RNA sequence: GGCCAGAACCAGCCCUACUGCAUUAUCCUGUCGGGGAUCAAAAUCCGGCGGGCAACGAAGUGCAAGAAUCUUGGGUCUUGG
RNA sequence: UCGAACCACCUAGUAGCUGGUUCACAUCGAAGUUUCCCUCAGGAUAGCUGGUGCUAGUAGAAGUAUUGUGCGGUAAAGCAA
RNA sequence: UUAGGGAUAUGUGGCGUCAAAACUUAUGGGCUCAUUCUCGAUACGUGAAAAGGGUGUUGGUGGAUACAGUUGGACCCAACCGAAUCCACCGGCCCCGAAAAUGGAUGACGCUUAAGCCCAAUUAGUGAUUGCCCAUUAUUCCUUUGGUAAGGGCGGAAACAAAUGGAGAAAGUGUAGCCCUUCCGAUGUAGAUGUGGCCUGGAGGUUAGGACGAAGCUUAUGGCGUGAGCCUAAGAUGGACCGGCCUCUAGUGCAGAUCUUGGUUGGCGUA
RNA sequence: CGACGUCGCUUUUUGAUCCUUCGAUGUCGGCUCUUCCUAACCUAGCGCCGCAGAAGACGCUAAGGGUUGGAUUGUUCACCCACUGACAGGGAACGUGAGCUGGGUUUAGACCGUCGUGAGACAGGUUGGUUUUACCCUACUUAGCUGGAAAUUGCGAGAAAAAGAUUAUCCGUGCAAAGCGGACGUCGGGUCGCUUGGGCCUGGCGAGCGGUGGGUAGUACAUGGUACGCUCAUCACC
RNA sequence: AUCGAAUCGCCACCUACAAGACUGGAGCUUGCUCCCUCGAAGGCGCCAAGUAUAUUCAUGAUCACAAGACA
């Protein structure tokens, strides 16, 4: 499937005033399902870092950065997540994917499965494609072999929806009840 | 079950030929118990007449010990003041499958009872079912597509044999005899099957050529 | 709120079928018309049948 | 015939098939160098420079007003004729 | 019939307590809180509610904002006051 | 959050059977195996569990060693061999910790290429942003009813016999509502009020019925009214009174007060 | 085994609360009787020990079975005597009063102590003091009648059966083989339509396998009563 | 024999078996190559006993349980 998180760049600033005639402009990278969530994360980060509230700020732009051409890559995703028991835990993981959005979406799925971390407690510090020789985990580097080949075993091939059947003869393809 | 003399007399008066209702025979070998039962129960409610065979070769996920223990926990439940009128714990694998289908059915309505009575269950394949027609399977309830092969699994006949079923050896010997008889009869009639295959092959050279072209177009020649 | 089946109640007594184990056969006697001395042993030589007086 | 039923059209509604504007550069290409891995390559990856439209069945990105008339959509025993 | 007999009457004795309380539809629709009471299973009395309306139908409108201008000592913080 | 209905959409909750929906959806990714209260699927619901522990598996954080570490030979110590190891800590799921009295409960069955847990989609790297199923909710259509209701018409326009277009048209609170169009509300205990709202005995008026059958009584006698009820039909019922309308009037409407009186009745052909 | 601490479980103790019951749910103990629980006293196995042996401690799986007789007390409880493999702890409306018992507690009589001027009071002592009803419904215990698979109906057709002109058109044997072994004939009539030496009914003769009855001989078996040989009569297949 | 019914795919080629970490067969190089019947059909049945030279179909009047049904 196509990734559920889109790559957003949000450019914004504090609204000009007399104390700050030319407020600093800030650029933010975030992976959000939609631009409303992307703007919400931007204003949260502005409040916690730059002490700027959304009620006194402007959003100069909020646009999607397109994915590059789909190529089998290795992505280094620097991510962090909060938990009550451990506070903020930061990890740097590697994934095999074809796009930044796919790798980040995979990282969010991994965090949810292996650490029960939801989207709103996760902060993506960085994500970048890395060379084969910079990969440390063998579970990722095993896909760099020039002659990677394996069979397809223990596969549940389901027929096309129109041709699916309830009762089929034992050693034929004839659908008795469909 | 024996027909009444009145029914036999009426059939003779009418002169009707032998009749068999539309019945689907399902071979339950290497079928998941719950998934097969759920599919069968839905089809029974839809109005199908279903006969299941080889119930003793149904499969349940997990080790045989834990499945035997689960049945033993089921067995321990009984009306203390009067075990008669209590839960009736049937040990035969075919009875186990019937109970599973029954629980999936609304057994306390006439419609539910009619669906339940439309089902016949056998251990092995009895002679009255052997020659009735081609048996069927449930693709979404088959072990080789449902269970991960690493996981241990239970065979219903083995589980029932150690919790009270007493006819495991009788069924095994009957099944052995039936397969031997079927294998001998399948060894015979091979000449008939081969002759028909060659007859179809030679028909292409004796039939109209444009008819051949149509067969090639639709992938039959 | 029931009477359990394990509680003693008045009812039919006797005339029940029983299978009794290990009853040793002490004698298999022939017909008195064939051999009158049925109760005679090698130790007690009195000529008597199995039927008591 | 004040009964049952099927097709026709009419009006009103209710579902659909038919899509344009803007945006895209952390992108697209070619080349030099590095770096990589090979039996030798290639690729993933990093820079400098030169070109650019990944291109309308490119993108699952923002908004879409596209007269069921042209080009006879379906439903109305959910309406009335 | 006795820790005050029986009969008739005063006597339908009184009861803040228990029980009961007979047709339909329609427009509206609560309170268990305030104060006083030998008050605490009850009442008066405001509130809530219905009915009747009166007055020139936006007049003296608001369980809400904004702006301006007042009021405060709880959450926090402090013991280096 | 509620007038009587239809259609179309939803809310909460769901789509393996029970049970409508993925006839067990995907051309989504991970995690988990749990043997006698039988792992788990328990928002509220604490409606059942903690400290502590695990060399079960799956993830992170920070360090150290590497021609290592482990074997084998020899001579606690160094040398062979040909790879990656080791130490500390923190998560996820699972497991131990975990003993009660009728047989029993993720609701039951069952489920482990989940039908469990976390996350994420709507037919799927294809070309765009509504998968499907259930309400007395929403939208819309028809009907009823009531408004703090909003409007229009009401000086008969003309013409028109039967044999062979019609009917109505009231200046009106309330009726079979004067008629038509339009908009909005509609549940409700205690309680209030209204009703050209229903019903009963009697009186003043009025208008009728009855020996060709009054009252009363009977009903698979239908019709009308949202309803109280009204009316007709039949009696192989009855035998002399009585209906409608306006007004007046009261000992005026019963399901139950261990209610009163009378009769009946299961227990019972029983003790 | 476990101080100082600390985390739990249990409802076999008391307490806290006042939700249910005041036009009444019979309130102690015992007797009797059944069942359940396991935190296991004995009994079955198994670890561990400051386990040589013997006797024992601790722990694990396991509630199938068993767990007593008495003195004092209304007592539950307690204590002692004695037996024993052991004399484990509990629940079931503090199980069980239309099952009993009524010693106790809790009326009215009466005595004592203390208290009160007194009538009277005292979880202080004492003695005496009515324990009602089942024939109803379920439950249980036995005891009878009797439908019924569409669990009463549909005509709604499913065999843990056979294996073929579509079960018709023979019977054995064989593996749903290859084959092999057997089968009462004959002469007429009548009736209907896969035309195949047709199906069906029926008559006259002659066989065969038989049933029944009579006669007659040996023999078996428990030995009165059946069977077997031979021979007649009759019936059936026909 | 009431009895008019609802059901609408037949088989003497499916009506044998087993495996889905792999059953068409080989080679060694163990995931590739080669060979084959090329690994994705149980057979028929759907109106001339067969793909042609044909042939009665009405008025049962335009839907209605097929007005018939032994394939
Ligand atoms: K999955
Ligand atoms: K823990
Ligand atoms: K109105
Ligand atoms: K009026
Ligand atoms: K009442
Ligand atoms: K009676
Ligand atoms: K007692
Ligand atoms: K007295
Ligand atoms: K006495
Ligand atoms: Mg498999
Ligand atoms: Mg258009
Ligand atoms: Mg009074
Ligand atoms: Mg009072
Ligand atoms: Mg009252
Ligand atoms: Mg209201
Ligand atoms: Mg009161
Ligand atoms: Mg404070
Ligand atoms: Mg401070
Ligand atoms: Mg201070
Ligand atoms: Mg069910
Ligand atoms: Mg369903
Ligand atoms: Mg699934
Ligand atoms: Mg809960
Ligand atoms: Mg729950
Ligand atoms: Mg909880
Ligand atoms: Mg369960
Ligand atoms: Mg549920
Ligand atoms: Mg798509
Ligand atoms: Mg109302
Ligand atoms: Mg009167
Ligand atoms: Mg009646
Ligand atoms: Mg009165
Ligand atoms: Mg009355
Ligand atoms: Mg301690
Ligand atoms: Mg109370
Ligand atoms: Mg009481
Ligand atoms: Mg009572
Ligand atoms: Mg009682
Ligand atoms: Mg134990
Ligand atoms: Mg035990
Ligand atoms: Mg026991
Ligand atoms: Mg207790
Ligand atoms: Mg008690
Ligand atoms: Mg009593
Ligand atoms: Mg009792
Ligand atoms: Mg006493
Ligand atoms: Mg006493
Ligand atoms: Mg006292
Ligand atoms: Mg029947
Ligand atoms: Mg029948
Ligand atoms: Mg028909
Ligand atoms: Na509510
Ligand atoms: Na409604
Ligand atoms: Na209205
Ligand atoms: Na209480
Ligand atoms: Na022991």
């Amino acid at each position: 499937v196509k990734p559920h998180l889109r790559h957003y760049q949000v450019v914004g600033r504090e609204s000009p005033s007399e104390k700050n005639p030319e407020p600093t402009v800030y650029k933010f990278e975030v992976f959000a399902p939609n631009f409303v969530v992307a703007k919400s994360r931007f204003w949260r980060m502005m409040r916690v870092k730059n002490k700027v509230k959304a009620t006194h700020g402007d959003v100069l732009s909020c646009k999607v950065v397109k994915d590059a051409k789909l190529v089998a890559r290795n992505y280094l995703v620097d991510i962090a997540y909060y938990s009550q028991r451990c506070g903020y835990t930061r990890m740097v993981k590697e994934f095999r994917d074809v796009s930044k959005t796919g790798a980040v979406s995979q990282a969010y799925h991994d965090l949810a499965s292996r650490h029960r971390a939801r989207y709103h407690n996760i902060e993506v510090l960085n994500v970048k494609s890395i060379p084969d020789h910079e990969v440390k985990h063998l579970s990722i580097a095993q896909y760099h072999a020039p002659n990677l080949s394996f069979p397809l075993l223990q596969r549940r091939t389901k027929a096309t929806r129109k041709d699916r059947a309830i009762f089929v003869k034992k050693n034929t393809k004839r659908a008795v009840v469909a | 079950a024996f027909p009444s003399r009145k029914d036999a007399f009426r059939a003779q008066r009418k002169g009707a030929k032998k009749h068999r209702p539309e019945i689907i025979v399902i071979d339950l070998k290497d079928h998941v118990l719950g998934r097969a039962a759920a599919v069968v129960a839905k089809q029974l409610l839809l109005g199908k007449k279903i006969t299941v065979v080889r119930c003793e070769q149904l499969n349940i996920a997990g080790t045989e010990i834990r499945n035997k223990i689960k049945y033993l926990q089921y067995l321990r439940k009984r009306k203390l003041t009067n075990p008669t009128k209590g839960p009736f714990h049937h040990r035969a694998p075919s009875d186990v499958f019937v109970r599973t289908v029954r629980s999936m059915l609304p057994r306390y309505t006439k419609r539910g009872m009619k669906a339940l009575n439309s089902l016949v269950a056998y251990e092995g394949i009895p002679p009255n079912v052997v020659r009735t027609g081609g048996r069927v399977v449930i693709p979404r309830a088959q072990r080789h597509v449902c269970y991960r092969s690493e996981r241990p699994y239970t065979v219903l006949g083995n589980m029932c044999k150690h919790v009270g079923w007493k006819y495991s050896d009788v069924v095994a010997n009957l099944e052995k005899a039936r397969v031997e008889k079927a294998s001998r009869h399948h060894e015979k009639q091979a000449k008939l099957r081969d002759a028909w295959k060659s007859a179809r092959k030679e028909a292409l050279a004796k039939m109209p050529k444009h008819n051949v072209e149509v067969l090639k177009k639709f992938g039959y020649a | 709120a029931r009477v359990m089946y394990t509680v003693a109640r008045a009812g039919q007594h006797g005339y029940h079928h029983r299978t009794q184990l290990n009853k040793k056969i002490y004698q298999i006697g022939r017909s008195v018309a064939v051999e009158p001395n049925q109760a005679t042993t090698t130790y007690d030589l009195t000529a008597k049948t199995i039927t008591p007086m």
